[PDB]
RNA sequence: GACGGUGGCCAUGGAAGUCGGUAUCCGCUAAGGAGUGUGUAACAACUCACCUGCCAAAUGGACUAGCCCUGAAAAUGGAUGA
RNA sequence: UGCGUAAUAGUAGCAUGAUUUAGUACGAGAGGAACUGUCAUGCCGGAUCACUGGUCUGUAGGUUUAUUUGACAAAAUAGUGACCUGCCGCUACCAUCCGUUGGAUAAUGGCUGAACGCCUCUAAGUCAGAAUCCAUUCUAGAAAC
């Protein structure tokens, strides 16, 4: 039979058709652009996370437009972006297999990472003496040696390095007990000299003001939200049981035909909602902060006007289940991969764009703060809400 | 002139002889946009071109370069400089692509016009068309040269160039020239020279001091090659000109001082200033040094242009300054390159300091060019003229001063009627009929009332905004309406629009009045007016009221409250105006009717009867749709009258269902108006035309008609006529190889007849119609002819005095003199060709005097058989040789009718006939109570006597004897040699050298050849001679535009009907000669459809009757 | 037809109800009611309305209104979607009841436009714009 | 190089070799059809037929049949068996 | 036991409108374009929930019926009593944000250029060049390292 329509897209992407579990719950890496450029001080990839979000007026430049400059309110995701720490270098190999680990190279500046990548050894699944060094943190004064010895082979050694980074969260509320570390792949100048600025970031602990800008395309990877066992009617964008009469719950209806006389891989079927990575492109961020901690706390915008009244950014509130800000951020254009207890690894666009509002600098006015009913729009609310009455309202709940 | 008003324009309007009329004309509306941008900015009542461009006036950038869009419309442009009026007005008519009655028609409403003429292509139908009728009028028109600022900044080419194209634009009017009148001596004048000052004490005398040097009109007064006293122009808008020659030669003045009229003379062609410190040596007038634009004047134009281009702030200035003029305002204010231009361009642009001081060099007063144009269009007829000693009571003194009277009695002239049922302006109350409060307005409805119309607009309904700040002012036309009432006024109330209900009294046309006022009477004529009609077109001249002369007597008076074109609109307050004017009938009155000129003289000699013709008869026979709005056409056709010349609505010889125009697609056009912008009805249209005339080549063979032209054994003359039809119906009796008789009776009543050729000229005149309907019927009762009888004769020459038939005259001696009465049915439309041959005093009571047709002679009584005779063959003349189609080419000949014939030949049909009669035989003498027979002897007076003993009261019965005639005849015909005569126009088509071939070429596409070339004397143009058909020379012009540019200019004449090769057939309607077969392409062409739905047409005659009659149904044919 | 937005096409597409919903006519014109057979430009895809517009033209008819504008499709414009809508701005417009008027296929309206118009559809729109004093 | 009687006769202001049609003949020459086209309003101009210069030995048509190609598109991925 | 590699497989964005160009080119006219740029939409695909809308065992609060607990009160039963609000949460082109760039070719247009003194996009050789092809980007990650 023709079809009979036309349109059957496959409901959904056949792009991401095994559509499993992913396993890493950092934005996993798999991808970064290529330079010689004297600027090297780029990185290619932070980590922060999501913590929230919020809304932002800001007024808009892009002329041609039915208004060329006018208010408007647009979403804005905001994550914690804590101190990425280097423990250390790895080398690589160019080859036709693909490249490969050698061997890691690390220095010594911090040592908390280690009990993460720990309690597991041994007999009852786990144990907390150490059964095992075997591919495993090396000592301190007796393993620099290694890394001068081995700094001159990988100087030597064309295929491109990335460092060993990891953030700090412990330093938020989170306690994760997972550990949390990333690749960063080291761009731009001579392998040399990536090599010597590698050596030189052990000696410190960088954040993200370094690597993006104010305004900065971030190609953002995560993992998305884990929905469960789940249809089809949800899984895809299939329409459902035709009729109340019908005899399903669950369905497409065909599923292949008889035609080649098995079921085709492609074909809508329910299994577990995108727990995925995927890589959205292009977000622009309208603003790196400064970090709260030790004065910073009261101030995340500035002067009254364009940047408002003094306030912290963050969403009031310890919440039933979730986090609240206490670091520096970054204010993406709306949405990211999954919620609030999930690593956006960050990276800048492979092939980063002039175009047309992907650079536009941008400037913002009144900003929110959430959950209405129960609170209102933070500091001035806070006020006349108190002068109203301190029996009725206030606005904080722990 | 900024500030004007029409308090002042009122009194000065009341005065003559000083006013100058001056209008707005172009080709195809080309260059319509220059000339009125120009003349917006000039005018004060309109607040300049910053609150301008209302009234309807679409200017555009695409008829520059080269466009039609054309459009009916006026703009009040009175001017109330120095001393004097000036009645100029935008008259902007659409004319007519297309040679037509149209053109003449709208393009006759202009006083004085400037006329634009080849925009960049001449010789056209376009040219040759509209200003046909300027430049045969001597009213001084002046000659505008078309945009130069194309050359500057469009195209980017130098000054220089601008002398190159002025030269290609008298090349290309000197063709326009030579189509009329004579251009051998104007080919030395369509150059660019300047051969006076050649001498050593004026190249250094006149050009540092002034002198002066003369710049009058030389030869020609029109708009070929001449200066016209300082008012050629190079009329520009692409951000806004008004300048030309004079303005050049102001700067150049400016410079060291030298006088304007020298330096105009200068410009106009080529002139050699060395420029050492302009002082001139000979040798530069025979080798050249450099002309004059390029090196000062529009030099410094184009350094603006490059200035601009680059965007330099001071350069700009600089040059400004340069070029002999103040430098404006807007230098540092804005950014301006453009502005800048625009501001200056507003400061310079009012040219009626300079342009009326030319104007009144050049024309002294509208009273003298009168004179010049009564002869040149139709005033009494195309024959003579007012101007002639035929037709003059009053008008020779009259127009010399223009006007009919002085105190205005106002009169009529055609120039297409505005659309009623959307403009009803013109109404009765108050604020119209008060002509002051209308004045009032006008004058502040352009800026001042705008701001006020705004604030009412936007905040009324309150809350346009929300949250804002326009219900917080709530303006009353302060601070915010204020803006934008400069580039462009918002919802100013340009016309005046209707604040009460329609009344529709819209017209548009011309009138020249005296000073007319408020409340004046004139007296209205009816829809059909004799002694109007009776004046025009002969040299009768008298004023008398009705007493019984015109068909309505009326003694009924009609107000005339304003003169209005609807340039103001509504009952204007400018109503004051000169002798001789632009403006048309106003107050009450739309009637500009044929035989109706709206007059305060109750009769009077027409001073402009309606336009002429340029190719004679297009017509078409439509029919409307749904039963009610059946005479809503004909009721719209009475407006059709009033908008274009030619109708078919007064004087029925066609039907009322039938347009007269001249065009190719005027037609059309008229076809669509009434559906459109007339009555509202929808019509059922029929694009094929014009039915040809059909002529019988040659008489039939020996049968029963003995007097002839020997054989018609012919196989075919271009298709068959002896195998395609007849030799069953009545054949089968009598005749094997065709049939020219009948046999239903069987030789009781029967005829013969036949059908020769007649000479072409004889034919033309038959055609034309110079007889009456009453000069071939009923002459006891009315009076008996004189004058007409020789003048028949003298056409087709036929006598009661001639007892051997049409063969010898036809031969033998043309244009005798003597009588043509007692003819019965003289033609198809009794007006025509054909005539009933008398070769007898009385056969058997048949063949002699009419119904009440008389000589004053008788052989025994006028009594005789005129009823059944008249009837009769009126009808054979009307079926020819194909059925259907009026007999044209023909002179028709009777060999006998016999009735009372007591022979009879045995056969079925015989028999079935006596069974039904009862009859023995025929007869008349005898009688046995049985059958009818009717005769003019019974009608006349009683029985007839001498010429027979009893009167006719038997034989085959009347309706019978009335059937058989028509149908002989149409056997006769239809056997008999025939070939199709196609209707003809001469194209008389001006060609040039490259273009003659193509022409030759469409020729051959659609038919006819090329008989001879003339050469006009001293020009590469020609005029080729050549036949083509009506029905093809319709979307001719179009065609001939479409093959090349229209470098060839068609003009359709008529030359009468040719003889031309085509299948002259169309399947007979008798089914018993449809068993032979007419072929579905040669005896049913497509030229030869013009029938089915081309020939519902009678104010005269068109029937046809069904043939063969014979009591009822059943006992019609029993034995037959 | 007809086709003239905007710039733009002022934003997303909002509808108070497709096909088969009955919108006042708002217009001086006899039309009493308006209801939908279809909107231009819905290309449109398997089961799925032709969605009513924001401000854009549609494929109308009068169910209940003058006999004579009774019967015979008509190009309109809708004015006002009960159902709600947030614009580039941070509001969300909303109403008591559809409603739209019965227009000329340049979109012109007939005689003057009665109540309030979101301004969206008179930036679409410019005669919208000029025949009428409430514009919200 | 590719001329003359000559604008041959027709049609035709004109169509002269060449809108188109007909007869289609001769002079002089190595050589040139009352002319293959392009083109010209039409003549011309160019190009061809037709003749010679130079280079310097092969060339031109018309078919015939061997393989290859074109024809030669249909439905799960794909079969000289791979 | 870390952190990686990426063979293999799959793969995604597709399309319109307005505007500029421009009432310019083009065109006798009537009419009437494009390359580029600009702003939006349709459908589709991946996310998300700052906003709004949706919902309610949050039985969170109120309003009310009937009943029961002597009344007030506070509770129950009514299998969530009904009704109005309503959080977190999940979610709606019923909201929001996001969907790239290199080589390789096709047709086709050439370039030099023979076979075949010329001539030819072709035979040797090669230039440009599709939604194409394959990579880049993106999902999974081999009894693969």
């Amino acid at each position: 039979m023709s079809h009979r329509k036309f349109e059957a897209p496959r409901h959904g992407n056949l792009g991401f058709r095994p559509r499993k579990r992913a396993a890493r719950h950092q934005g996993k890496v798999k991808s970064f652009p290529k330079d010689d450029r004297t600027q090297k001080v780029h990185l290619t990839a932070f980590m922060g996370y999501k913590a929230g979000m919020t809304h932002v007026v800001r007024d808009l430049e892009k002329p041609g437009s039915k208004m060329h400059k006018k208010e408007i309110v647009e979403a804005v995701t905001i994550i914690e972006c804590p101190p990425m720490y280097i423990v250390g270098l790895v080398g690589y190999v160019e080859t036709a297999q693909g490249l490969k680990t050698y061997k890691t190279v690390w220095a010594q500046h911090l040592s908390d990472n280690f009990r993460r990548r720990l309690y597991k050894n041994w007999y009852k699944s786990k144990s907390k003496k150490a059964f095992t060094k075997y591919v495993k943190q090396y000592e301190t004064e007796e393993g620099k040696k290694s890394i001068e010895a081995s700094l001159q082979a990988i100087k030597k050694r064309c295929s491109v390095v990335r460092v060993i980074a990891h953030t700090q969260v412990h330093k938020l509320k989170l306690t994760q007990k997972k550990a949390h570390v990333l690749e960063i792949q080291v761009n731009g100048g001579s392998i040399v000299e990536k090599v010597n600025f590698a050596v030189a970031n052990f000696e410190k602990t960088v954040n993200v003001t370094g690597v993006f800008a104010e305004n900065e395309l971030i190609d953002v990877i995560g993992v998305t939200k884990g929905k469960g066992f789940n249809g089809v009617i949800k899984r895809w964008g299939v329409r459902k049981l035709p009729r109340k009469t019908h005899k399903g719950l669950r369905k497409v209806a065909c599923i292949g035909a008889w035609h080649p006389s098995r079921v085709s891989t492609t074909v809508p079927r329910a299994g577990q909602l995108g727990y995925h990575h995927r890589v959205e492109r292009n977000k622009k961020i309208y603003r790196i902060g400064q970090a709260q901690p030790e004065d910073g706390k009261q101030i995340s915008t500035g002067k009254t006007e364009f940047d408002l009244t003094e306030k912290t950014i963050n969403p009031m509130g310890g919440f039933a289940h979730y986090g609240m800000v206490k670091h520096e951020f970054l204010m993406l254009k709306g949405c990211v991969a999954g919620p609030r207890k999930r690593a956006l690894t960050l990276r800048k666009s492979i092939t980063t764009q002039t175009g047309r509002a992907a650079l536009e600098k941008i400037t913002l006015k009144f900003i929110d703060t959430s959950s209405k009913f129960g609170h209102g729009l933070h500091q001035t609310a806070e006020d006349k809400t108190k002068y109203f009455g301190v029996k009725k309202s206030r606005s904080t709940k722990a | 002139m900024v500030l004007n008003s029409l308090d002042k324009m009122i009194q000065l309007q009341k005065n003559t002889a000083n006013i100058r009329n001056i209008c707005v004309l172009a080709h195809v509306d080309h260059g319509k946009t220059t000339l009125a941008d120009c003349l917006i900015s000039s005018n004060g009542i309109i607040s300049s071109r910053l609150a301008g461009k209302l009234r309807y006036m679409d200017s555009r950038e695409d008829e520059q370069i080269r466009g039609i869009t054309m459009k009916s419309s006026a703009i009040s442009l009175h001017y109330a400089t120095g001393n004097e009026e000036y009645l100029i007005n935008l008259i902007d008519s659409p004319g007519h692509v297309d040679f037509s009655s149209e053109v003449s028609t709208a393009v006759r409403i202009c006083d004085g016009c400037i006329i634009v003429v080849d925009a960049v292509e001449g010789v056209c139908p376009q040219t040759q068309a509209v200003l046909r009728q300027a430049w045969l009028e001597n009213i001084r028109p002046v000659l505008v040269i078309n945009k130069i600022d194309r050359l500057i900044v469009e195209l980017k080419f130098t000054p220089q160039e601008a002398y190159s194209h002025l030269k290609n634009i008298l090349e290309q009017i000197n063709a326009l020239t030579g189509t009329l009148f004579t251009s051998k001596v104007l080919e030395e004048r369509a150059e660019r020279e300047t051969e006076s000052q050649v001498n050593p004490n004026s190249e250094q005398g006149e050009q540092v001091y002034d002198w002066s040097t003369g710049l009058e009109d030389t030869d020609d007064s029109h708009l070929y090659f001449s200066p016209e006293q300082g008012n050629v122009v190079f009329t520009s808008a692409i951000d806004g000109w008004g300048f030309g020659i004079e303005h050049f030669a102001r700067i150049y003045s400016q410079k060291i001082g030298i006088k304007k009229e020298v330096l105009m003379k200068t410009l106009w062609g080529d002139y050699y200033i060395n420029m050492k410190a302009k002082k001139i040596m000979k040798g530069d007038q025979a080798k050249g040094k450099k002309p004059l634009f390029v090196q000062l004047i529009l030099e410094n134009i184009w350094s603006l242009y490059d200035a601009v281009l680059k965007k330099d702030k001071d350069k700009i200035d600089k040059i400004v300054t340069s070029l002999g003029l103040k430098i404006g305002a807007r230098e540092a204010r804005h950014s301006d390159p453009k502005v800048q231009i625009n501001a200056i361009c507003s400061q310079w642009l009012p040219i009626s300091h300079a342009v009326l001081a030319m104007v009144c060099q050049k024309l002294p007063s509208p009273l003298d060019i009168t004179a010049e144009r009564v002869e040149r269009l139709m005033c009494t007829g195309s024959q003579t003229f007012d101007s002639f000693p035929p037709e003059t009571q009053a008008l020779k003194a009259a127009f010399m001063k223009c006007g009919s009277e002085d105190t205005a009695p106002v009169i009529i002239f055609v120039s297409k009627m505005f659309a009623v049922d959307a403009k009803a302006l013109p109404q009765n109350k108050p604020r119209p009929l008060t002509q002051e409060e209308i004045a009032q307005r006008r004058e502040r409805a352009r800026q001042r009332h705008a701001e006020k119309l705004a604030a009412a607009q936007g905040q009324a309904p309150l809350e346009p905004t929300q949250d804002g700040s326009a219900i917080e002012t709530c303006p009353k036309g302060e601070e915010p309406r204020g803006d934008e009432q400069q580039v462009e006024s918002m919802t100013p109330k340009p016309v005046l629009q209707e604040e009460n209900n329609q009344e529709s009294f819209i017209a548009f046309a011309r009138v020249f009045s005296g000073v007319a006022r408020r409340g004046k009477k004139i007296f209205v004529l009816g829809p059909k007016y004799s002694p109007l009609e009776f004046l025009r077109r002969v040299p009768l001249g008298f004023s008398a009221p009705p007493d019984g002369l015109p068909q309505v007597p009326h003694m009924a008076y009609c107000a005339l409250e304003n003169l209005y074109l609807l340039m103001g609109r509504e009952l204007e307050y400018l109503e004051e105006v000169p002798p001789g004017n632009v403006l048309g009938i106003g107050g009450l009155q739309d009637f500009v009717l044929k035989s109706a000129t709206l007059c305060s003289l109750p009769s009077c000699p027409p001073f402009i009867p309606l336009n002429f013709e340029a190719t004679p008869i297009v017509r078409v026979a439509v029919e409307p749709k749904h039963p009610s709005e059946m005479p809503q056409l004909v009721k719209g056709m009475k407006l059709l009258n009033q908008a274009d010349p030619c109708v078919q609505i007064l004087i029925q010889e066609t039907g009322e269902h039938v347009l007269v125009t001249a065009g190719e697609v005027h037609l059309q056009r008229c076809l669509d108006d009434l559906k459109e912008r007339f009555a509202k009805i929808h019509i059922s249209v029929s694009e094929p035309i014009i039915p040809f005339r059909e002529t019988i080549t040659k008489p039939p063979k020996v049968d029963m008609v003995n007097e002839e032209i020997g054989k018609q054994q012919k196989v075919a003359v271009i298709h068959q006529m002896k195998e395609d039809q007849s030799k069953i119906p009545e054949g089968i009796q009598v005749d094997s190889d065709g049939l020219i008789t009948i046999t239903t009776p069987n030789k009781l009543a029967t005829l013969s007849v036949r059908a020769m050729p007649l000479p072409e000229e004889v034919t033309q005149i038959l055609e034309e119609n110079s007889d009456l309907i009453r000069s071939m019927e009923q002459l006891t009762s009315s009076l008996n002819e004189g004058e007409n009888t020789h003048m028949i004769h003298q056409k087709t020459q036929e006598k009661i005095w001639e007892f051997k038939g049409k063969l010898e005259q036809h031969l033998t001696g043309r244009r005798w003199r003597n009588i043509v009465d007692q003819i019965w049915s003289f033609g198809p439309r009794k007006c025509g060709p054909n005539i009933l041959v008398n070769k007898s005093e009385d056969f058997q009571n048949s063949v002699w005097t009419g119904p009440a047709d008389k000589a004053s002679k008788e052989a025994s009584r006028y009594r005789d058989l005129g009823n059944s005779i008249v009837s009769g063959f009126q009808l054979a003349t009307l079926s020819g040789p194909m059925c259907e189609e009026p007999l044209m080419g023909v002179c028709f000949v009777l060999e006998k009718w016999d009735l009372s014939k007591f022979e009879e030949q045995g056969a079925s049909d015989l028999a079935k006939e006596g069974q039904e009669e009862n009859e023995t035989c025929s007869g008349g003498n005898e009688n046995q109570e049985l059958q009818d027979g009717c005769s003019e002897a019974f009608e006349k007076r009683t029985s007839q006597k001498g010429e027979s003993p009893l009167t006719d009261c038997y034989g085959p019965f009347s309706g019978q004897l009335i059937a058989t005639m028509k149908e002989a005849c149409r056997y006769a015909l239809q056997v008999k040699p025939q070939r199709l005569m196609a209707a003809m126009y001469t194209c008389d088509i001006m060609a040039t050298g490259d273009v003659l071939g193509r022409v030759y070429a469409v020729l051959s596409k659609r038919e006819g050849r090329v008989l001879q070339e003339e050469m006009k004397e001293g020009t590469d143009m020609f005029i080729i001679k050549a036949v083509l058909p009506v029905a093809e020379s319709f979307g001719f012009a179009d065609e001939i535009r479409k093959r090349t540019s229209g470098l060839a200019s068609p003009q359709l004449v008529f030359s009468h009907w040719e003889i031309i090769p085509s299948d002259p057939f169309w399947v007979p309607t008798t089914e018993e000669e449809y068993l032979h077969f007419g072929e579905k392409a040669d005896s049913e062409n497509q030229a030869r459809k013009y029938m089915n739905a081309v020939r519902k047409r009678k104010g005269l005659y068109v029937e046809e009757k069904i043939v063969e009659h014979a009591e009822k149904q059943r006992t019609l044919s029993k034995n037959k | 037809m007809s086709k003239a937005q905007a710039v733009g096409s002022n934003y997303r597409v909002s509808l108070g109800l497709p096909v088969g919903a009955v919108m006042n006519s708002a217009d001086n014109s006899g039309a009493k009611n308006l209801y939908v057979i279809a909107v231009k430009g819905i290309k449109g895809r398997l089961n799925r309305l032709p969605s009513a517009g924001v401000g854009d033209m549609v494929m109308a008819t009068v169910k209940k209104g003058k006999p004579e504008l009774r019967k015979k499709v008509c190009t309109g414009l809708v004015v006002r979607q009960r159902k709600h809508w947030k614009r580039k701005d941070g509001v969300y417009i909303y109403f008591e009841d559809n409603a739209g008027v019965m227009c000329n296929p340049k979109g012109e309206v007939k005689g003057n436009i009665l109540g309030p118009v979101a301004k969206e559809c008179s930036d679409l729109w410019p005669k919208v714009a000029t025949n009428a004093g409430t514009i919200v």
